[PDB]
C-alpha cells in the first residue's frame, strides 16, 4: 500500500484505478457496486471543490468580500448583490434561487441517467472537446492528475471550513496573511491549545 | 455404519439439550431398523440428570 | 407580490418539471415497484373489488401518456411551493 | 380429554407406563428401537394430565408428551 | 356446542364451575373459538371497534349530561378559581346526616362528587359557558353512539360483511388515516378554535345559529387565498388579557409566541389553532405517499424489500415484513399498542408541563389524577404491546417466510438481549439502591454531608440549552449569541424563555441530586419491565427447558414438576410478572411526580430536595406526612368529605392483600378443601335436598395467578388514588 | 395471628396501662385510653396505633435508635 | 459555579451544619466527666467531625442550597476525584477479580471432576493465578487478538 508504507493493502484495491493507493481503513469499498458508486461520488466531489477553492481565494485577493462576506448581501432584506464591483442587475435573492434549483436540478438528473458507468464519471463527448481521452495513455495519466488535484482541493476546503470555524468572519488568505505576522505564535496551536 | 466410537459429535437436533454441543460416542447401532442408532454421552447432565442420548445419523457431525 | 403570478408560475414550472425532465424516472420506479400485493397477489386480484385500478383517469392521447393524475400530482408540488413563498414573503422575519 | 403423543425416539424403556396412576399407556410391538417396544396412548379418557410420564421419560425430549385439553370429570380427578 | 360457551364445546362440555369462568376469559379471544375462519375473524373485530366507539361517545354522553342537569358549570365559568367542579350528584340512602352535610359542596343543593377529570377547564377552554350547550353536546354524542351500534351491526350482515382482501388493504387504509383520520380532523379543530373557541375567549358567543354571519377575522378569506399569511398573526391578545372578556382582546387567529398566557397559565388559544393548522397540512401531504388505484404512490412491501444494506449485515433485511405483519393482527396490535403507550406517556408528560386548559394549572388535584391516570393507562397499554408481540411469535410467526430477516434475527441473538438487559438491569438496582441505603445510613448517623448526591449535570445542561438560566451553564438558548438563540428571538422564544424561567410553573423544573436518584429508579425499572417481556416474548416459542413451547400456546399452567420444575414458564406468565414490575415503575415515577409538586405548590421545593436522597426521607416526609387528612377523613369524632377517600383508601389496602391469597397460595391446598365441603354438603339433611349443577371446583393454576394479579392491581390502583387525591385536595397543594 | 396479638399487647397498654401517675395519683397513660373508641375500626389501628406510634421510629435518624430507623426500612 | 452550586468551603449552609453538628454532640458531652471515658469518645467523634468538614473544603467539593456536597461526574477536571478516579480504581480491581476468576475455571476446567475444585478451593491453584488480575487488561486484551478469549 502506497498510502501508508508497510501496511498491506485491501484485496479489492490493487492499484489500477486512478488515485487507487490502497487506502480504506474501514473498508467501504468492500461491497464492489458500493465501489463504483464511490468512485463517481468522489470525481463529483473533487470536480465541485476544485471549482470552488477558486472562487473562494480569487474574489478575497481582489476587491472585497471572503467567501463568507459575499454571501452576506443576501438573508437580510434588501438584496444587491455585487460581481466585480458592479451590482448585476438581477442578483436579488429569489431570482438566482429559482434560477439555480431549476438548472442545477435538471443538469444533476440528467447526470443520473446515464446508465454506462464509465460515463458516469467519464462522459467526454462535449466535455471534452480538446480530445485530452482520445490517448488511452495519457488519458489515465489525467485521470490520476485529476483525482489527486480533486483531493487536495476537498482538502484545502476542509482548511478553509475549519479555519473560518476557528476564526469566524476571517477569510482563508487573511489567515494566511495572520499566520506570516508571525508565525512561531499565530499557527493552528492557538486552537489546539486555549490560553 | 454412523459414525466410529469415541467420535467427537456435534448435536444437530434442535430441542436437545446438548444442540450445537458436542459429545462422544458410546455405540451405534447396526440394526437398520434402528431410527436413532447413535448412542452419545455427554459431561454435563440435561435437566433431567441424564447424560446420554440417541441420535439420529442425520443429527450427528463429526468434528 | 402578484399572488397569481407566483401560484402560475410555480405551477407552470412544476407541470414543466413533471412532463419533460422527470417523466422517465417518476414512470420507471411506478413501474418498478409496482402496484401493492397482499401475499404475491395484489389486492384487488385477492378479491378486493374496490382496490381496482382506474385504468380510465390513466388514460390520455399525451405523447409521452402524462394523464389526469400527472396533472394533479405535479400540480399540487406547484401550489404548494407557491404558497411557500407567498405566505414566507408576507412575514418579515430576520435571521 | 387431554391429548397424550408418542414419538418415534422412545427407547420402550416403560418408565411411563409405570409411572402412570390411571392406566393411560401401555406397550406394543415395534421394530424401531432394540428393546423392540414403543408406548402407546389408547385411554387417555382416563388421564389426570399429572405428567408423571414426562418426569419419567430418560430421551433428550420427551418422547411421551401431554397436552392438556378439554376437562371432564375423569381428567379434573373429581370424585363426586 | 350446546351449552353457555357456544364458541367451545370444548368447554361447554366441562362439568365443573371451571366453564362459566373460562367462557367469560376466552369470550374476546376469537382466534380460539370454534370453527373460526379469517374472514369471521376480522369481521368480529371489526363489528367489535364498532361497539368500543358505541360506548366511548355513550361514556362521554353521560359525563356531558351528569354535568349539565348536576354540576355547576355556569358558576364555574363565571369564576373559575373559586368554584369545586361538580362531577354529578350522589344520592346514597345509606348516608347519616352528617355524610350528607358534608359532601354538600359548591353552589349545589346537595351532596355532590367534585371532578377531577379536568373536563370543566377543556370545555370551557374550548368554548362551552352554558348548561344547553353541554345538553346539545350530549345529545349528539347520544346519536353517534347510537349510528356507531348501527354500522356495527350493519358490517356483521352478509350483504355488508367486507371481504379478508379488503381489511388488508393496508396502503389505501394509511393513505385514508394520515390525510383524513388525522389530516382533516386537525384541519377542522383548527376550524373550531378559530370559530368558536377564540372568539369565546375574548368574550363573544359564536354558535350554529350565528356562525355563518360573523367573520373568525376582520380580512376574511383574502389573506389565506392572496398568500399574506401574517396579517393572521397580526394583532394578537395583550399578555394582560382577561379569558373570556374582550379585555386586551385582539384580532390575531394564528400565532406563534410561545409561553403561557398569564392569566390562564396555559398555552395560547391561537397557538393552538396555528399547530392544528400545521400539522393538518403536513398529515394531508403524507397521506398521498402510497399507492391506491390512480397508479402512483409506493409499495410498502417494495420499500421493505429494498431496505437490505450492501454488506449483510442484516442478513434479508425487512423481506417478507409485509406479509409477516399484514397477516398478524397481533403484529398489528403490538406496535399500536407500542406507539399509543409511548405517547400516552408523552400526554401525561406534556399536558402537566405544558397545560392547554385555562385555569387547570392551578387546580393542582386533577393535574395530580390526569398525570397519575395516563401514567398508569399507558404502562398497561405498553405491557400489552409486548403480550402481544409474544402471542404474534406462537400463533402467526412463520420462520420460513422470514428467513434470515431482521425479525429472525432477533430469535437467532435471543441470548445476547436477554443477557444484556439482565446486566443493564443489575446494573441499575445494585447502585440505584446501594447509594439510597448509603445515604440513608449517613442520614441514620447524623452525617449528612457524607452522603452521595450527584448532580443531574447532563438534564440541567439539556435545560439550559432550552433557555433555563439557574444553572449558570450558557449553551445555546441561555447563550447570548448562539445562531440558535438568534433565530427565534423574533418569535416565539421571548414567550418561551420567560415560561422556562419562571420557577412556579412546571415547565422544566429545577433539579438536583433527588431528581438523579429517582430518575435511575425509573430506568431500573423502564429496564427490568422490558426485561420480564423481552425474555417473555423471545422464548415463548422455545427454550432449552421446554423446547417445543409453542405446541402450547401462549398461556398453559405450567409443564408439570420434572426436568427440575416448570411453574410459571409460559409467555402468558411472563406477561403476568412484568405487571408487578410496571405496577412499581409507575409507582415510583407518579410518586415522584407527586411529592416534587406537593412540594412545589406548598412553597418549599427544599423539602423534596433534602429528604428525597434517602428512602426514609420518601417514607416519612412523603406518604406519613401526607396521609394525616385522609385517615382523619373519619374518625371517633366524627367524619367530613375525606370520609369516601379515608374509606377508599382502606379498601384499596384490602383488595391488594386479598391479591397475595391467590398469589401465594396455589390450588392442590384449596382443591382438596373443598372436596370436603362436596362431602359435607351431600351429607347435611335439608341442605341434602338442594343440588349444584356445576361441579365445585378450585380455580385453575393460571386463572389464579389472573384473579391474583387483578386483585393486587385494583387495590394498588385505589389505594394510591385516594391517596393521591385526598393528600391534594385536602390542602389544595 | 401473632402479629395482631401482639399489636393487641402494645395498644393496650400503651393506652390502659401503662403510663406516668401523679403526685395525687392521676395516671396519664402513654396514649390516654383511646384504645376503647380507636381499636374498634381497621381505620383506628391504621391511624392510631400504626400511623401515629410509627412516629418513633421514623424520626430515629440522628440519634442513638437511628439503628431502629435502618432496621424498619431493611425488614421492609 | 457548576450547576449553580457554590465551593463547600464558602458555604453558608456547609458551616451552619458543622456548627449544629458540633453542637449536638457537645450537648452529650457535658453529661460526663472531662477525664471519663465516654467525655474523650465524644471529644473523638467532634474532632472527626471537625477534620470531616475541612477536608471536604480543602478538596473542592461544590455544595448546594442544603449545604451539602454534590458530585459533579460529568468530565469536568476540577472533579475527578469524585468519579473518574475511583471509578478507574473500581474497574481496574473488579476486572482484576473477574480474570482471576475466569483463569481459575479454565484451570480446573479439562480436570477429571471439575465441580470438585468448586466447592472445595484448590488454594495452592489459587495461590498461583491471584496475581494474574494485575494484568487483566494486557492479558485480556492478548486474548482477544488471538481467538482466545471468546468461543465461536
Ligand atoms: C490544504 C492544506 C492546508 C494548508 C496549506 C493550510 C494552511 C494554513 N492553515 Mg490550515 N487546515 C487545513 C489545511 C490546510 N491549511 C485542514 C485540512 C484543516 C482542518 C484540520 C486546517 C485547520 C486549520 C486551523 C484550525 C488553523 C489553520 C491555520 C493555517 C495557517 C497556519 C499554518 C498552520 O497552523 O497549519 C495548521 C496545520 C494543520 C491543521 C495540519 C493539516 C494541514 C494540512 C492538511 C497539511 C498538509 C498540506 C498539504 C499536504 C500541502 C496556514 C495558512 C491556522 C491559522 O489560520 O492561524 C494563523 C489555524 O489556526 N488551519
Ligand atoms: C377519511 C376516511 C376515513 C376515516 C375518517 C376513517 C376513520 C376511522 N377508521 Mg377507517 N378506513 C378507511 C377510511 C377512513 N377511516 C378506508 C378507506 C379503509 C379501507 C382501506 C378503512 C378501514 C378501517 C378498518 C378496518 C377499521 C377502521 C377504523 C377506523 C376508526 C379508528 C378508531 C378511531 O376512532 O380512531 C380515532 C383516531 C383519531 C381521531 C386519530 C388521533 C390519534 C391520536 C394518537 C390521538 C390524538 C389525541 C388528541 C390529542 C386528542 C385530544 C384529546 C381529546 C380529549 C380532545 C376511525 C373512525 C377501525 C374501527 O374502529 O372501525 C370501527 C377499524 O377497525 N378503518
Ligand atoms: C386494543 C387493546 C387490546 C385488544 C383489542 C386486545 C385483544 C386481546 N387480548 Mg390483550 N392486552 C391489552 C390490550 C388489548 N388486548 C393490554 C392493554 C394488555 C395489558 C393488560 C393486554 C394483555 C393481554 C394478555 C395477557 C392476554 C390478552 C389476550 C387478548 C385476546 C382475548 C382477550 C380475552 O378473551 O379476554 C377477555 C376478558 C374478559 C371478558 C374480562 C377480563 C377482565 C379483566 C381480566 C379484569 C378487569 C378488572 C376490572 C378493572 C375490575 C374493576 C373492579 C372495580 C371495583 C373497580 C384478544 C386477542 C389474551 C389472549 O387470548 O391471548 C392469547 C391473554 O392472555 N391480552
Ligand atoms: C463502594 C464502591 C462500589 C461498590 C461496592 C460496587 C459494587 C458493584 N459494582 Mg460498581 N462501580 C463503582 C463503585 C462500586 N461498585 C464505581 C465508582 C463505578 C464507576 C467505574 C462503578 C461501575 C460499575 C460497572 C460498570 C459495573 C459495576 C458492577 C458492580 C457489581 C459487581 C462488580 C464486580 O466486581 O464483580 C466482580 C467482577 C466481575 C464479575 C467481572 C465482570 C464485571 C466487571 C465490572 C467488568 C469490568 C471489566 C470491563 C472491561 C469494564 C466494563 C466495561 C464497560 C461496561 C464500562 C457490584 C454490585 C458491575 C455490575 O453492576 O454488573 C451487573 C458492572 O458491570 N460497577
Ligand atoms: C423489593 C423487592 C424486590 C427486589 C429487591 C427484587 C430484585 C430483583 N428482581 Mg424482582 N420481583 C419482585 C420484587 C423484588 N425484586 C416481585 C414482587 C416480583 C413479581 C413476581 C418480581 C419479579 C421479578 C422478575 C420476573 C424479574 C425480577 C428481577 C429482579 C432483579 C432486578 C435487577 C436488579 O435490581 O439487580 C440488582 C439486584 C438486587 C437489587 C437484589 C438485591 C441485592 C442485595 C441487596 C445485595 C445483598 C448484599 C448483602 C451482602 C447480602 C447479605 C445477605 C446475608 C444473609 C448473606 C433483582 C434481583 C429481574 C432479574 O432477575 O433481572 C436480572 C427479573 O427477570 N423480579
Ligand atoms: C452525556 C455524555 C457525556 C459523556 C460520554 C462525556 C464524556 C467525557 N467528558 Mg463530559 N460533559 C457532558 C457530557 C458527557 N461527557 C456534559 C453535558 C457536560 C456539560 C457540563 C460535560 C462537561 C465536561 C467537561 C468540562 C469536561 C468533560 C470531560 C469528559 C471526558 C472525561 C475524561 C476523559 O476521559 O478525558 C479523555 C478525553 C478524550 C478521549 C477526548 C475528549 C475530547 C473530545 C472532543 C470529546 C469524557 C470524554 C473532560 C475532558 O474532555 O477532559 C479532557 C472535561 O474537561 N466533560
Ligand atoms: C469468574 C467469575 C465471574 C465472571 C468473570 C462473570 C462474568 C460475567 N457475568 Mg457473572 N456470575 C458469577 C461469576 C462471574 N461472572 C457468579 C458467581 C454468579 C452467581 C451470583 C453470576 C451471576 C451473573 C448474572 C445473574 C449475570 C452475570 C453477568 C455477567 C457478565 C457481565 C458482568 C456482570 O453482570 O457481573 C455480574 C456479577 C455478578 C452478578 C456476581 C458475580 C460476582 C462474584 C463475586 C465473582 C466470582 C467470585 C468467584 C468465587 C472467584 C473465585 C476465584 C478463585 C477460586 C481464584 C459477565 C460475562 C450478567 C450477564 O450475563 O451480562 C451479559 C448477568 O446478567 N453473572
Ligand atoms: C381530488 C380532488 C378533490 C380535492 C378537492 C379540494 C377542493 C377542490 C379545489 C377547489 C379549488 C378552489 C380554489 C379557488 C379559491 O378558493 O379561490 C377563491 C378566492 C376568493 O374567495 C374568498 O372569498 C371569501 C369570501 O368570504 C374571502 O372573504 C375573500 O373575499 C375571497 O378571497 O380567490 C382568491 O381570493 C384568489 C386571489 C388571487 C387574486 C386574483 C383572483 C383570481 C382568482 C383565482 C382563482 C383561481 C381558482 C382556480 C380554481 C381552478 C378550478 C378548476
Ligand atoms: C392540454 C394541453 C395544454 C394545456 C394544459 C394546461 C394549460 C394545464 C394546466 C394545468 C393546471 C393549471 C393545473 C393545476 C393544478 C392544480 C392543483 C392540482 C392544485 C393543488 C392544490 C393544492 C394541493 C393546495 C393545497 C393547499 C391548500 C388547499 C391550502 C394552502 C396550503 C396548500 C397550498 C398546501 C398545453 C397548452 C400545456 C399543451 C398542449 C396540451
Ligand atoms: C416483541 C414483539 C413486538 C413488540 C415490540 C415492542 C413492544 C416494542 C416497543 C418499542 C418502543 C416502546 C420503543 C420506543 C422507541 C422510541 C424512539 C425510537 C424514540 C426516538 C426519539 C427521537 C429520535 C427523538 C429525538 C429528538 C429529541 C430528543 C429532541 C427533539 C428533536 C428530536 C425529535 C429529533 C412486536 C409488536 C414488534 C412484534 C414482534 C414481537
Ligand atoms: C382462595 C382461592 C381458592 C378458593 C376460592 C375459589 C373457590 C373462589 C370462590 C369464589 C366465590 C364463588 C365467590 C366469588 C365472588 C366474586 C366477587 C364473584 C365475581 C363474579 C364475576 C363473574 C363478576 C382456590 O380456588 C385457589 C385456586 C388456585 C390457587 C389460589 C386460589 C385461591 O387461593
Ligand atoms: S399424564 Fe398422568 S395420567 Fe395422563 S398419561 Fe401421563 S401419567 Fe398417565
Ligand atoms: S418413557 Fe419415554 S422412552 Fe420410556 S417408554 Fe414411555 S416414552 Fe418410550
Amino acid at each position: 500500500a502506497d498510502w501508508m508504507p508497510g501496511q498491506p493493502r485491501p484485496s479489492y484495491l490493487d492499484g489500477s484505478a486512478p488515485g487507487d493507493f490502497g487506502f480504506d481503513p474501514l473498508r467501504l469499498g468492500e461491497v464492489p457496486e458500493n465501489l463504483e458508486r464511490f468512485k463517481e461520488s468522489e470525481l463529483i466531489h473533487c470536480r465541485w471543490a476544485m471549482l470552488a477553492v477558486p472562487g473562494i481565494l480569487v474574489p478575497e485577493a481582489l476587491g472585497l468580500g471572503n467567501w463568507v462576506k459575499a454571501q452576506e448581501w443576501a438573508a437580510l432584506p434588501g438584496g444587491q448583490a455585487t460581481y466585480l464591483g458592479n451590482p448585476v442587475p438581477w442578483g436579488t435573492l429569489p431570482t438566482i434561487l429559482v434560477i439555480e434549483f431549476l438548472s442545477i436540478a435538471f443538469v444533476e438528473h440528467q447526470r443520473s441517467m446515464e446508465k454506462d458507468p464509465e460515463k458516469k464519471k467519464y462522459p467526454g463527448g462535449a466535455f471534452d472537446p480538446l480530445g485530452y481521452s482520445k490517448d488511452p495513455k495519457k488519458f489515465h495519466e489525467y485521470k490520476i492528475k485529476e483525482v489527486k488535484n480533486g483531493r487536495l482541493a476537498l482538502l484545502a476546503f476542509v482548511g478553509i471550513c475549519v479555519q473560518q470555524s476557528a476564526y469566524p468572519g476571517t477569510g482563508p488568505l487573511e489567515n494566511l496573511a495572520t499566520h506570516l505576522a508571525d508565525p512561531w505564535h499565530n499557527t493552528i496551536g492557538n486552537v489546539l491549545i486555549p490560553a | 455404519i454412523g459414525p466410529k466410537r469415541g467420535a467427537k459429535v456435534k448435536i444437530l437436533r434442535q430441542e436437545s439439550y446438548w444442540y450445537k454441543g458436542t459429545g462422544s460416542v458410546v455405540a451405534v447401532d447396526q440394526d437398520p431398523n434402528t431410527r436413532y442408532p447413535v448412542v452419545v454421552r455427554f459431561n454435563k447432565v440435561n435437566y433431567a440428570n441424564v447424560s446420554t442420548n440417541n441420535y439420529a445419523l442425520d443429527e450427528v457431525e463429526e468434528v | 407580490l402578484n399572488p397569481s403570478l407566483v401560484i402560475s408560475l410555480s405551477t407552470g414550472l412544476s407541470l414543466f418539471l413533471g412532463r419533460f425532465v422527470f417523466f422517465n424516472f417518476q414512470r420507471e420506479n411506478v413501474a418498478k415497484q409496482g402496484l401493492p400485493e397482499q401475499n404475491g397477489v395484489t389486492h384487488f386480484e385477492a378479491g378486493d373489488t374496490r382496490a381496482k385500478e382506474y385504468v380510465s383517469l390513466l388514460k390520455s392521447n399525451d405523447p409521452v401518456g402524462f394523464n389526469i393524475v400527472d396533472v394533479l400530482a405535479w400540480g399540487s408540488i406547484g401550489h404548494i411551493v407557491a404558497y411557500y413563498i407567498l405566505a414566507t414573503s408576507s412575514n418579515g422575519y430576520d435571521p | 380429554s387431554h391429548s397424550v403423543k408418542i414419538y418415534d425416539t422412545c427407547i420402550g424403556c416403560t418408565q411411563c407406563v409405570r409411572a402412570c396412576p390411571t392406566d393411560v399407556l401401555e406397550m406394543i410391538p415395534w421394530g424401531g428401537c432394540k428393546a423392540k417396544q414403543i408406548a402407546s396412548a389408547p385411554r387417555t379418557e382416563d388421564c389426570v394430565g399429572c405428567k408423571r410420564c414426562e418426569s419419567a421419560c430418560p430421551t433428550d425430549f420427551l418422547s411421551v408428551r401431554v397436552y392438556l385439553w378439554h376437562e371432564t370429570t375423569r381428567s379434573m380427578g373429581l370424585a363426586y | 356446542a350446546l351449552r353457555f360457551p357456544r364458541f367451545s364445546q370444548g368447554l361447554a362440555q366441562d362439568p365443573t364451575t371451571r366453564r362459566i369462568w373460562f367462557g367469560i376469559a376466552t369470550a374476546h379471544d376469537f382466534e380460539s373459538h370454534d370453527d373460526i375462519t379469517e374472514g369471521r375473524l376480522y369481521q368480529n373485530i371489526f363489528a367489535s371497534h364498532f361497539g368500543q366507539l358505541a360506548i366511548i361517545f355513550l361514556w362521554t354522553s353521560g359525563n356531558l349530561f351528569h354535568v349539565a342537569w348536576q354540576g355547576n358549570f355556569e358558576a364555574w365559568v363565571q369564576d373559575p378559581l373559586h368554584v369545586r367542579p361538580i362531577a354529578h350528584a350522589i344520592w346514597d340512602p345509606h348516608f347519616g346526616q352528617p355524610a350528607v352535610e358534608a359532601f354538600t359542596r359548591g353552589g349545589a343543593l346537595g351532596p355532590v362528587n367534585i371532578a377531577y377529570s379536568g373536563v370543566y377547564q377543556w370545555w370551557y377552554t374550548i368554548g362551552l359557558r352554558t348548561n344547553e350547550d353541554l345538553y346539545t353536546g350530549a345529545i349528539f354524542l347520544l346519536f353517534l353512539s347510537f349510528i356507531s351500534l348501527l354500522a356495527g351491526w350493519l358490517h356483521l350482515q352478509p350483504k355488508w360483511k367486507p371481504s379478508v382482501s379488503w381489511f388488508k388493504n393496508a396502503e389505501s387504509r394509511l393513505n385514508h388515516h394520515l390525510s383524513g383520520l388525522f389530516g382533516v380532523s386537525s384541519l377542522a379543530w383548527a376550524g373550531h378554535l378559530v370559530h368558536v373557541a377564540i372568539p369565546g375567549s375574548r368574550g363573544e358567543y359564536v354558535r350554529w345559529n350565528n356562525f355563518l354571519s360573523v367573520l373568525p377575522h376582520p380580512q376574511g378569506l383574502g389573506p389565506l387565498f392572496t398568500g399574506q399569511w401574517n396579517l393572521y398573526a397580526q394583532n394578537p391578545d395583550s399578555s394582560n388579557h382577561l379569558f373570556s372578556t374582550s379585555q386586551g382582546a385582539g384580532t390575531a387567529i394564528l400565532t406563534l409566541l410561545g409561553g403561557f398566557h398569564p392569566q390562564t397559565q396555559s398555552l395560547w388559544l391561537t397557538d393552538m389553532a396555528h399547530h392544528h393548522l400545521a400539522i393538518a397540512i403536513l398529515f394531508l401531504i403524507g397521506g398521498h405517499m402510497y399507492r391506491t388505484n390512480f397508479g402512483i404512490g409506493h409499495s410498502i412491501k417494495y420499500i421493505l424489500e429494498a431496505h437490505i444494506p450492501p454488506g449483510g449485515r442484516l442478513g434479508r433485511g425487512h423481506k417478507g415484513l409485509y406479509d409477516t405483519i399484514n397477516n398478524s393482527i397481533h403484529f398489528q396490535l403490538g406496535l399500536a399498542l407500542a406507539s399509543l403507550g409511548v405517547i400516552t406517556s408523552l400526554v401525561a408528560q406534556h399536558m402537566y408541563s405544558l397545560p392547554a386548559y385555562a385555569f387547570i394549572a392551578q387546580d393542582f388535584t386533577t393535574q395530580a389524577a390526569l398525570y397519575t391516570h395516563h401514567q398508569y393507562i399507558a404502562g398497561f397499554i405498553m405491557t400489552g404491546a409486548f403480550a402481544h408481540g409474544a402471542i404474534f411469535f406462537i400463533r402467526d410467526y412463520n420462520p420460513e417466510q422470514n428467513a434470515d430477516n431482521v425479525l429472525a434475527r432477533m430469535l437467532e441473538h435471543k441470548e445476547a438481549i436477554i443477557s444484556h438487559l439482565s446486566w443493564a438491569s443489575l446494573f441499575l438496582g445494585f447502585h440505584t439502591l446501594g447509594l439510597y441505603v448509603h445515604n440513608d445510613v449517613m442520614l441514620a448517623f447524623g452525617t449528612p454531608e457524607k452522603q452521595i448526591l450527584i448532580e443531574p449535570i447532563f438534564a440541567q445542561w439539556i435545560q439550559s440549552a432550552h433557555g433555563k438560566t439557574s444553572y449558570g451553564f450558557d449553551v445555546l438558548l441561555s447563550s447570548t449569541n448562539s445562531p440558535a438563540l438568534n433565530a427565534g428571538r423574533s418569535i416565539w422564544l421571548p414567550g418561551w424563555l420567560n415560561a422556562i424561567n419562571e420557577n412556579s410553573n412546571s415547565l422544566f423544573l429545577t433539579i438536583g441530586p433527588g431528581d438523579f436518584l429517582v430518575h435511575h429508579a425509573i430506568a431500573l425499572g423502564l429496564h427490568t419491565t422490558t426485561l420480564i417481556l423481552v425474555k417473555g416474548a423471545l422464548d415463548a416459542r422455545g427454550s432449552k427447558l421446554m423446547p417445543d413451547k409453542k405446541d402450547f400456546g401462549y398461556s398453559f399452567p405450567c409443564d408439570g414438576p420434572g426436568r427440575g420444575g416448570t411453574c410459571d414458564i409460559s409467555a402468558w406468565d411472563a406477561f403476568y410478572l412484568a405487571v408487578f414490575w410496571m405496577l412499581n415503575t409507575i409507582g415510583w415515577v407518579t410518586f415522584y411526580w407527586h411529592w416534587k409538586h406537593i412540594t412545589l405548590w406548598q412553597g418549599n421545593v427544599s423539602q423534596f430536595n433534602e429528604s428525597s436522597t434517602y428512602l426514609m426521607g420518601w417514607l416519612r416526609d412523603y406518604l406519613w406526612l401526607n396521609s394525616s387528612q385522609l385517615i382523619n377523613g373519619y374518625n371517633p369524632f366524627g367524619m367530613n368529605s375525606l370520609s369516601v377517600w379515608a374509606w377508599m383508601f382502606l379498601f384499596g389496602h384490602l383488595v391488594w392483600a386479598t391479591g397475595f391469597m391467590f398469589l401465594i397460595s396455589w390450588r392442590g391446598y384449596w382443591q382438596e378443601l373443598i372436596e370436603t365441603l362436596a362431602w359435607a354438603h351431600e351429607r347435611t339433611p335439608l341442605a341434602n335436598l338442594i343440588r349444584w349443577r356445576d361441579k365445585p371446583v378450585a380455580l385453575s393454576i393460571v386463572q389464579a395467578r389472573l384473579v391474583g394479579l387483578v386483585h393486587f392491581s385494583v387495590g394498588y390502583i385505589f389505594t394510591y388514588a385516594a391517596f393521591l387525591i385526598a393528600s391534594t385536595s385536602g390542602k389544595f397543594g | 395471628a401473632i402479629s395482631v396479638v401482639i399489636f393487641h399487647f402494645s395498644w393496650k397498654m400503651q393506652s390502659d396501662v401503662w403510663g406516668s401517675i401523679n403526685d395525687q395519683g392521676v395516671v396519664t397513660h402513654i396514649t390516654g385510653g383511646n384504645f376503647a373508641q380507636s381499636s374498634i375500626t381497621i381505620n383506628g389501628w391504621l391511624r392510631d396505633f400504626l400511623w401515629a406510634q410509627a412516629s418513633q421510629v421514623i424520626q430515629s435518624y440522628g440519634s442513638s435508635l437511628s439503628a431502629y430507623g435502618l432496621f424498619f426500612l431493611g425488614a421492609h | 459555579d457548576i450547576a449553580g452550586l457554590t465551593p463547600c468551603k464558602d458555604s453558608k449552609q456547609f458551616a451552619k451544619r458543622e456548627k449544629q453538628s458540633i453542637k449536638k454532640l457537645e450537648s452529650s458531652l457535658k453529661l460526663y466527666a472531662p477525664d471519663s471515658a465516654p467525655a474523650l469518645a465524644i471529644n473523638a467523634t467532634i474532632e472527626k467531625t471537625k477534620r470531616r468538614f475541612d477536608n471536604y473544603g480543602k478538596q473542592g467539593l461544590l455544595c448546594g442550597a442544603d449545604g451539602l456536597p454534590h458530585l459533579i461526574v460529568s468530565g469536568d477536571q476540577r472533579h475527578w476525584g469524585e468519579f473518574i478516579t475511583p471509578g478507574i480504581l473500581f474497574l481496574y480491581i473488579a476486572g482484576w477479580i473477574g480474570w482471576v476468576g475466569r483463569s481459575y475455571l479454565i484451570a480446573i476446567r479439562d480436570d477429571k471432576k471439575p465441580t470438585q475444585k468448586e466447592i472445595i478451593i484448590d488454594v495452592p491453584l489459587a495461590t498461583r493465578l491471584v496475581f494474574r488480575g494485575f494484568s487483566w487488561p494486557i492479558a485480556a486484551y492478548r486474548e482477544l487478538l488471538n481467538g482466545e478469549l471468546v468461543a465461536k
